């Protein structure tokens, strides 16, 4: 692997970033959290998928 | 006594602590250091128990109740009449569970075996620890642990369920329902296909591996296989303890309001139109 | 002739003797025991 | 540290398996159609291998979709066909049952008439993926404990839903088609008999479900404790038993006295989990039926814990004092 | 006097209410249909609204019971009865427990 | 009479542990029943007498 | 109904009841199901022990094995028992362990024994070996993971006492079982097999800790390099996992 | 009579465990049933006769 | 007497383990006991006698 | 000649003469803990 | 008449604990109903009796 | 008649200790039901007549 | 007396480490039960005394 890996840990990085972005702006801990959580899913997924 | 094939396993050494000195058995049981602590413990709590159900003024197993202190008390001792009992009888508990874990441990090196079953019933123990010790450390006082009578802890679990006024809605509770009714149905499935192949009608021949990984490639598409089943199925029942440990933990210490109020977030999201 | 335990007529007969010692002499002090108690608080 | 057979190392990967094969003739109806995921291969077998579709499974397949669709386009015309409520109210939209009034008889489409054509249709998958479950042990030549074990599972979503409301004559006692909703019909049926944590049958099912989880992972770990010694072939222990099964074996005897071998603990494994719905059934048969009442019944028998302390807040504190001022 | 000054002299004064506004808040009204295609126990279920307090308990436990004096008890008060039709069932019991979050 | 061929049928060691556990549980149970009595509860009847 | 038979003794209580004895009889059922194997009990010096449970022995049965290999009765005489152990009982009666009278590791006692397993491949539905070298498979490749053919092993004290020249795979299942051990002539002379479940493979390396340099020469070998029987596989993977703890004196030792 | 020839069909070692495990578990049992009846009680008698 | 015999049944080193934890077990029970009681109870009578 | 032990009648009796100077020893000093303890505060 | 065949059926070993216990639970079964029975009931009879 | 062939079909071991629970289940059920009507409880129709 | 055999049937190696865990454990208890107490907390008797 060493890049499905790494993939997936820009994923849980973005998902981070997307919950303090969100909750910047407004929104809430959970409420931005929900939308990370799901960012972590689709775009490390895509990483992981779209290149290895 | 022995079995058949036991004497050639029954080697000196493995021991964690105490050597020789505790390295035999009684019966089929193996004595260790550890077991000597758990032989104290179990025998301490065990007759404590009976001690204050004689206080009581009952000896029915039904209606035998050592209660925690009030919560007036805090995180202090108390009365060994009034709550003090419990909390003995938790230390004594606690010492068991922990010896027993240990135990494990030794019987296992002695055997040069994995150490995956101790590792299991730790988290039996941190479901155990997180009940009665971590929660009311949180919430501040030893009263908020569950008695220890066969039917009043359940009076525990019935009241701090509605506590939050629907325990159904716990995030957590949801999750790790899903784990138990999910465990039992590998457990059944998986017990089914040993039993199934060794034991097919009447006249026939037993099944091998192959005959049972094409069954349920037929049955439901996909075969997770003989070694995958064992080792999902010790995963969904460590994460059935674990996420268990957390519905209890997060109601009261993260979370004072009702369980229904947290799907809150949502309901009331932005991107919802009003 | 039939001994499951491997232990022999002689060897379970002097065996025997020393037990029932024993269970008089256990005996002997829980009646002394429960004298004491009648005295005390009968409960007949 | 040693590697502990949780996740494996490496993957090797050859022609698919399309499975054993017999005079029944079992290729005739399998797709054919394989394909490999090497991300659950870490944990389990990487082929998701061609299905067998009869007709048991193609019936209970259709039908199951019908109720699934019944289900699901009513809750979509219960917030007006607005997609963006649907997906918000989506764990708290249901097909409720009928309402009491109408007692066995049938009732009203918008008020629970589709709840008993859509349960037709449920009740009709179940029991063809059951039929499919025994019909392919008895042309596998295996074994018919698949289809017990699931009989027993059945057996109270037959209770739950079927026998029970004939009963009691009244198709209102079921259980609503709904994430949330049928939690809240959980809670309410204990409410409305007392305390179901007294009713001696689910406190007995209870036994069983924990015992089912406390047993696998009691055997999840021993096996993967004895993996070593090849004990994740099970069934070549059985026939031929190996170190594996001895170890196994003397871990358990020598921590509680007593174990079991590589065969009967796969008969402790089915009977703890096929007890659990089987117990459960009994006793929600029972409520209602019988009882009405489970505390009292509790109470009656005398297994009811009785408390001594005072009930109210200001037996143990004051207002003033909760608020810190 | 029973309730307002239940342990103290407490009492309820015109800002009990209001709270310095016009119209108090936390004020009811009749949202019975909360459902568009169903009528009678599913028209007021299954749906997360303003008085349903999160759950899909039924929304008419306030108008049914704090307005119209609907019997709330649901329990059967000896260990075994006789289930004659028109006696509380799970149905009524979810209504209750639906007003009882809001207590 | 010939009641020392019990221990041909049980093995003397075993049934030495075994009565070992069984006496010590029955002096136990005995004990704690007259401690459940009012009567009976010497520990009670001590602080009763001191008055 | 809510009537009562007698007393307070409804129908609810009398299917509790049912069960109650519906239970038992499970209970004496299942545990006899697990007495097929390592009975009767015996004692430390091998004779029949005086106790034999409250459990009587379960009644024979047959079990029809595949590919021509005959019945197999459970209740009964164990083909698996091993003679000539290499053990020595430490007291004079009973429930203390016993001391190896030589090298355990070779003898195979305590950890580092075996079963006498059928001196016979493993087979599948079609009745080939079960277990064969990729070599031989057709077809078969590395679809995920490192592969460890041609990393160098390490040994538990650091050694490195060859390169990984094969690895064996279970083609039924397809999943990996051993790998080959090309053994240095400084610690080895030919090939031998380490189980999967006792090597941790890195990006350079294979390191099994088990076992230590020296102990790699005396891994039993297979009779034929394209096949491993049951037996062997036995004496295979008992030896490394009697390595645990006869490797040197700390791991026997107390490790407090 | 003849029915010594039980032991040809029981074996000896096993039954004598289950009646001495029985004939206790009936002797603590009809022990038991006289505590709660109240009329048999010696216990609660005891204290009646001290008054 | 001819206790001594008991040896040559039981080993030192397996019934020394024996009674170690019993004997302990039997201190620690009584001392708790007592304490638990309101009138033997030694630390909270040193309290009492304080005024 | 009973011996599950493998200690000679000699052996026991040496060692059982020992083990019964320590039961008497530790049995007096708890018969002069108890009758102090019955001075204090009598349970009689 | 001719019922002694039916030990060429069953096992003499299997009927016979299944016989015993069948028995027991039965007597206690029936000693059971009469204990709830307000007529029969001899414990709660010899109290209002001495009375 | 001719109905002896039926025990070429049915394993008398079997079908004895079936029929054997069944005769005792049917008894027992029917001595409770008994029990539980008020004409026919002879326990508490001792009672009345005392 | 002649309690010098202890010796000879425990691993002077293995009791030492025993009982010095033992020592502790127990040491740390009583201590912690002094604390427990209010008379004998010797950390809260200092506030006390010092106003
Ligand atoms: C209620 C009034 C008194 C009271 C009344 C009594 C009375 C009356 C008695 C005691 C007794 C004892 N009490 Mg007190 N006791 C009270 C309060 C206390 C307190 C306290 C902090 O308050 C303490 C610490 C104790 C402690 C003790 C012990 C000294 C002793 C119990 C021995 C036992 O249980 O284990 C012993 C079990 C063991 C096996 C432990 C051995 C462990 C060690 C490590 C083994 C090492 C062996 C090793 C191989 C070396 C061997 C060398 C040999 C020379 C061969 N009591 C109150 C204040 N207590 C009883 C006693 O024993 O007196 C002698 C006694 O008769
Ligand atoms: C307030 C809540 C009440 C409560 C009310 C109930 C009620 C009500 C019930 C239980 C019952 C159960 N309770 Mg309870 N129970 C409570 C407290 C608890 C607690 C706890 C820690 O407090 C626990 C652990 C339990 C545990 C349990 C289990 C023992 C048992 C469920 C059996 C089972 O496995 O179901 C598994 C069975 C099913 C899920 C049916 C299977 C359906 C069929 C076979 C599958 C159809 C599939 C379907 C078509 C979808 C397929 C789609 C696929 C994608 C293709 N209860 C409290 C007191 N409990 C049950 C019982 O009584 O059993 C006697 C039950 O009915
Ligand atoms: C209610 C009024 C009296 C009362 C009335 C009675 C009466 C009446 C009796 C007792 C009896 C006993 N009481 Mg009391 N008893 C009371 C309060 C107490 C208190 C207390 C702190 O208050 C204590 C400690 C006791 C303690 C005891 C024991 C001395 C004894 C029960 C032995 C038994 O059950 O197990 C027995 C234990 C075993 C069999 C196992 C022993 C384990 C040892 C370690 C095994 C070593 C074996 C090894 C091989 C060495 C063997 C060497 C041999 C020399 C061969 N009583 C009250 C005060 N008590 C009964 C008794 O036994 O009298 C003799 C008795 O008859
Ligand atoms: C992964 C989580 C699951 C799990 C796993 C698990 N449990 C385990 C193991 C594993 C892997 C073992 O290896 C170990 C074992 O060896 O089992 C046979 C064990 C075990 N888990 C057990 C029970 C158990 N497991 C439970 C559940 C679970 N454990 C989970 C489902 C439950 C529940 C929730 O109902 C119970 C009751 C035991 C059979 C065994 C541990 C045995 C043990 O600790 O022995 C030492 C102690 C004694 C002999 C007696 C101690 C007495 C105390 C000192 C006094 C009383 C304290 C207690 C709080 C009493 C409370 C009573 C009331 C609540 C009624
Ligand atoms: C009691 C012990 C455990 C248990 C046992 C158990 N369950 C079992 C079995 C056993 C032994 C089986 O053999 C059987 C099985 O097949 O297992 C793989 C099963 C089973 N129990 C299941 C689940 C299950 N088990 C549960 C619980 C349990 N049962 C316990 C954990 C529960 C709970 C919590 O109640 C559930 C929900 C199923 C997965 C399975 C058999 C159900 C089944 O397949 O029914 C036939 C139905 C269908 C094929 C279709 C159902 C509906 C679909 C969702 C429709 C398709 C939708 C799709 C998106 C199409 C959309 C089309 C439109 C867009 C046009
Ligand atoms: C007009 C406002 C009013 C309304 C409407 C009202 N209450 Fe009250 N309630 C009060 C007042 C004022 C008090 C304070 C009495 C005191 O504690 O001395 C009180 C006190 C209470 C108490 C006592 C609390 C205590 O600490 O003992 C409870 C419980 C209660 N109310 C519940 C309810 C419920 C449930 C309802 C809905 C049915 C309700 N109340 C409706 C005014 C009202
Ligand atoms: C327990 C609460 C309660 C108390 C006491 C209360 N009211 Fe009201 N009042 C209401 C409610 C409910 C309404 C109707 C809701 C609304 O109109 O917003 C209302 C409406 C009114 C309105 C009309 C609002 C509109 O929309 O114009 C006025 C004016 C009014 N109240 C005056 C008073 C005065 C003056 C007092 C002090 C004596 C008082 N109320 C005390 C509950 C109460
Ligand atoms: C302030 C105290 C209060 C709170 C909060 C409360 N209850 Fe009640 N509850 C009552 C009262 C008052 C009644 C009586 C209504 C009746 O009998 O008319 C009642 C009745 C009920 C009933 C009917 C019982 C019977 O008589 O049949 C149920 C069900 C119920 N409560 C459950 C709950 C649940 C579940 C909760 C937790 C959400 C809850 N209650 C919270 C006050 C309360
Ligand atoms: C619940 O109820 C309530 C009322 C609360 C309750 O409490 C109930 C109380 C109950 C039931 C009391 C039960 C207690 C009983 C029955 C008392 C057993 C106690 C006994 C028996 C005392 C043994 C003492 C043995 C020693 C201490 C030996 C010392 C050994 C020394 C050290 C010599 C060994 C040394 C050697 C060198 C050996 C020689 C070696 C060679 C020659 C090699
Ligand atoms: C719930 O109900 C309520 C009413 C509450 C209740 O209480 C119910 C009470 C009930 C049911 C009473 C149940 C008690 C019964 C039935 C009493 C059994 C008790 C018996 C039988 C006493 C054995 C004593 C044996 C000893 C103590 C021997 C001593 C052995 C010595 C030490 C000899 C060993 C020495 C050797 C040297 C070895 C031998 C020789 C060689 C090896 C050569
Ligand atoms: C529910 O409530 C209501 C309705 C009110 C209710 O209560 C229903 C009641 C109902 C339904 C009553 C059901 C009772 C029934 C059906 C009665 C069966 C009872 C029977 C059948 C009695 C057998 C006794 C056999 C013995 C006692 C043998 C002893 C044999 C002895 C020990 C000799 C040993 C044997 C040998 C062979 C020697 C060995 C020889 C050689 C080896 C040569
Ligand atoms: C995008 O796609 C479209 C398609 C648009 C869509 O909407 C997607 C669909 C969506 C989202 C629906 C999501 C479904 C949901 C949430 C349903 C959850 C389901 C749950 C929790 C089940 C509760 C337990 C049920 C029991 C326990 C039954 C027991 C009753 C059985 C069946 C017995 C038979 C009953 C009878 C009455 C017999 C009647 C027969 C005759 C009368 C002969
Ligand atoms: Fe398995």
């Amino acid at each position: 692997m060493t890049c499905t890996i790494t993939c997936w840990g820009i994923g849980v990085l973005l998902g981070i970033m997307t919950t303090v972005g969100l909750m910047v702006v407004g929104w809430s801990f959970l409420q931005g959290a929900f939308m990370g959580v799901l960012a972590w899913l689709i775009v490390g997924g895509v990483l992981a998928v779209a290149v290895c | 006594a022995l079995l058949s094939f036991e004497r050639k396993y029954r080697v000196r050494g493995g021991t964690l602590i105490g050597g020789d000195l505790f390295d035999f058995w009684v019966g089929p049981f193996y004595v260790g250091f550890f077991g000597v602590t758990t032989a104290f413990f179990a025998l301490l709590g065990t007759i404590l128990i009976f001690w204050g159900a004689s206080q009581q003024g009952t000896f029915n197993p039904w209606l035998i109740n050592i209660a925690p202190p009030d919560l007036s008390y805090g995180l202090g001792m108390a009365p060994l009449m009034e709550g003090g009992l419990w909390q003995i009888i938790t230390i004594c508990a606690i010492g068991a569970f922990v010896s027993w874990a240990l135990r494990e441990v030794e019987i296992c090196r002695k055997l040069g075996m994995g150490y995956h079953v101790p590792f299991a019933f730790s988290v039996a123990i941190f479901a155990y620890v997180t009940l009665v010790v971590f929660r009311p450390l949180l919430m501040g006082a030893w009263g908020h642990g569950f008695p220890y009578g066969i039917w009043s802890h359940l009076d525990w679990v019935s009241n701090t369920g509605y506590a939050y006024l629907h325990f159904h809605y716990n995030p957590a509770h949801m999750i790790a329902v899903t784990f138990f009714f999910t465990t039992t149905l590998a457990l059944a499935l998986h017990g089914a296909l040993v039993l199934s192949a060794a034991n097919p009608p009447k006249g026939e021949e037993v099944k091998g591996p192959d005959n049972e990984d094409t069954f349920f490639r037929d049955f439901i598409g996909y075969s997770i296989g003989t070694l995958g089943i064992h080792r999902v199925g010790l995963l969904l029942a460590l994460n059935a303890g674990f996420w268990s440990a957390v519905c209890i933990i997060i109601s009261g210490p993260v979370w004072t309001k009702g369980w229904p109020e947290w799907w809150n977030w949502w309901l009331e999201m932005p991107i919802w139109p009003s | 002739d039939l001994s499951f335990t491997g232990l022999t007529d002689e060897q379970a007969q002097e065996l025997h003797s020393v037990y029932m010692s024993g269970l008089w002499l256990f005996s002997a002090v829980a009646v002394v025991a429960h004298l004491a108690t009648f005295i005390w608080r009968p409960w007949f | 540290p040693e590697y502990q057979n949780i996740f494996t190392q490496v993957q090797v990967q050859g022609p698919a398996e399309l499975g054993v094969d017999n005079e029944n003739n079992l290729t005739e109806e399998r797709t054919t159609g394989t394909g490999f995921s090497q991300l659950i291969g870490w944990i389990g077998n990487a082929q998701l291998g061609p299905i067998y579709l009869g007709w048991f499974g193609i019936i209970s397949l259709v039908t199951g979709t019908l109720w699934f669709n019944i289900v699901g386009f009513n809750m979509l015309s219960q917030v007006g066909y607005s997609i963006p409520e649907f997906i918000r109210q989506l764990f708290w939209l249901a097909l409720e049952p009928p309402s009491p009034e109408y007692g066995l008889r049938m009732p009203p489409l918008d008020d629970g008439g589709w709840f008993i054509i859509a349960s037709f249709f449920l009740l009709v998958s179940v029991i063809s993926w059951w039929l499919r479950s025994y019909q392919l042990a008895e042309m596998h030549k295996m074994g018919k404990h698949v289809a017990w074990a699931f009989a027993a599972a059945i057996w109270l979503f037959l209770v739950l839903g079927l026998f029970r409301p004939i009963l009691m004559g009244s198709w209102s006692e079921a259980v609503p088609y709904g994430i949330f909703p049928h939690l809240d019909w959980t809670t309410a049926f204990s409410i409305r008999y007392g305390n179901l944590y007294y009713n001696p049958f689910h406190a007995l099912s209870i036994v069983f479900l924990y015992g089912s989880v406390l047993l696998f992972a009691m055997h999840g770990a021993t096996i993967l404790a004895v993996t070593r010694f090849g004990g994740d072939r099970e069934l070549e222990q059985i026939y031929d038993r190996g170190t594996a099964s001895e170890r196994a074996g003397l871990f358990w005897r020598w921590t509680m006295g007593f174990n079991a071998t590589m065969e009967g603990i796969h008969r402790w494994a089915w009977w703890f989990a096929v007890l659990t719905p089987i117990t459960g059934g009994i006793g929600i048969l029972l409520t209602g039926t019988v009882v009405d009442n489970w505390f009292l019944w509790a109470v009656e028998h005398n297994f009811a814990p009785d408390y001594t302390q005072d009930y109210g807040y200001e037996a143990y504190t004051t207002y003033d004092g909760f608020l810190g001022r | 006097a029973g309730h307002v000054y239940a342990n103290a002299e407490v009492g309820v004064t015109c800002f009990t209410c209001h709270r310095g506004q016009a119209v108090p808040s936390e004020v009811w009204y009749r949202i019975d249909p909360v459902t568009e295609n169903t009528s009678g126990w599913a028209s007021v279920q299954n749906r997360a609204t303003s008085l349903s307090q999160f759950t899909s308990l039924p929304s008419d436990a306030l108008y049914q019971y704090l307005l119209n004096y609907e019997q709330i008890a649901v329990h059967d008060l000896e260990s075994r009865v006789e289930t004659l039709p028109g006696d509380p069932t799970w149905q009524n019991t979810e209504r209750t427990y639906s007003l009882m979050n809001y207590f | 009479s010939k009641f020392y061929k019990i221990w041909l049928i049980f093995d003397p060691r075993r049934v030495f542990v075994a009565q070992g556990v069984f006496l010590f549980l029955l002096a136990a149970m005995i004990h704690l029943v007259l401690l459940s009595t009012e009567h009976f509860n010497w520990f009670e009847l001590a602080a009763a007498n001191a008055a | 109904m809510e009537e009562t038979f007698f007393g307070n003794f409804d129908l609810a209580s009398l299917s509790l009841w049912l069960f109650y004895g519906f239970f038992a009889l499970l209970i004496y059922y299942l545990q006899t199901e697990n007495m097929r194997e390592g009975y009767p009990l015996e004692d430390d010096d091998g004779n029949t022990a005086a106790n034999q449970g409250p459990f009587p022995l379960p009644k024979e049965k047959t079990f029809k094995l595949q590919h021509g290999r005959g019945e197999l009765t459970l209740p009964g005489e164990d083909v698996q028992r091993r003679d000539n152990l290499a053990l020595r009982k430490t007291a004079h009666g009973n429930g203390f362990p016993m001391e190896p009278t030589g090298d355990p590791m070779l003898d195979g006692v305590g950890p580092a024994s075996w079963s006498k397993r059928r001196d016979v491949p493993e087979l599948d539905a079609h009745g080939h070996p079960k277990i064969v070298p990729m070599s031989a498979a057709e077809g078969f490749g590395v679809s995920a993971g490192t592969d460890p053919r041609g990393l160098p092993v390490m040994a538990g004290d650091g050694e490195i006492v060859g390169l990984v020249s094969d690895m064996w795979i279970d083609e039924a299942e397809q999943l990996v079982r051993y790998l080959e051990i090309e053994l240095d002539p400084e610690w080895g002379d030919g090939k031998r097999l380490v189980q999967r479940e006792m090597v941790r493979i890195k990006s350079d390396r294979v390191k099994v800790r088990s076992i230590y340099g020296k102990h790699f020469k005396n891994v039993p070998k297979t009779k034929s390099p394209n096949q491993v029987t049951l037996l062997e596989e036995d004496k295979i993977m008992a030896y490394y996992a009697g390595g645990t703890l006869y490797a040197d004196e700390s791991r026997l030792e107390p490790q407090l």
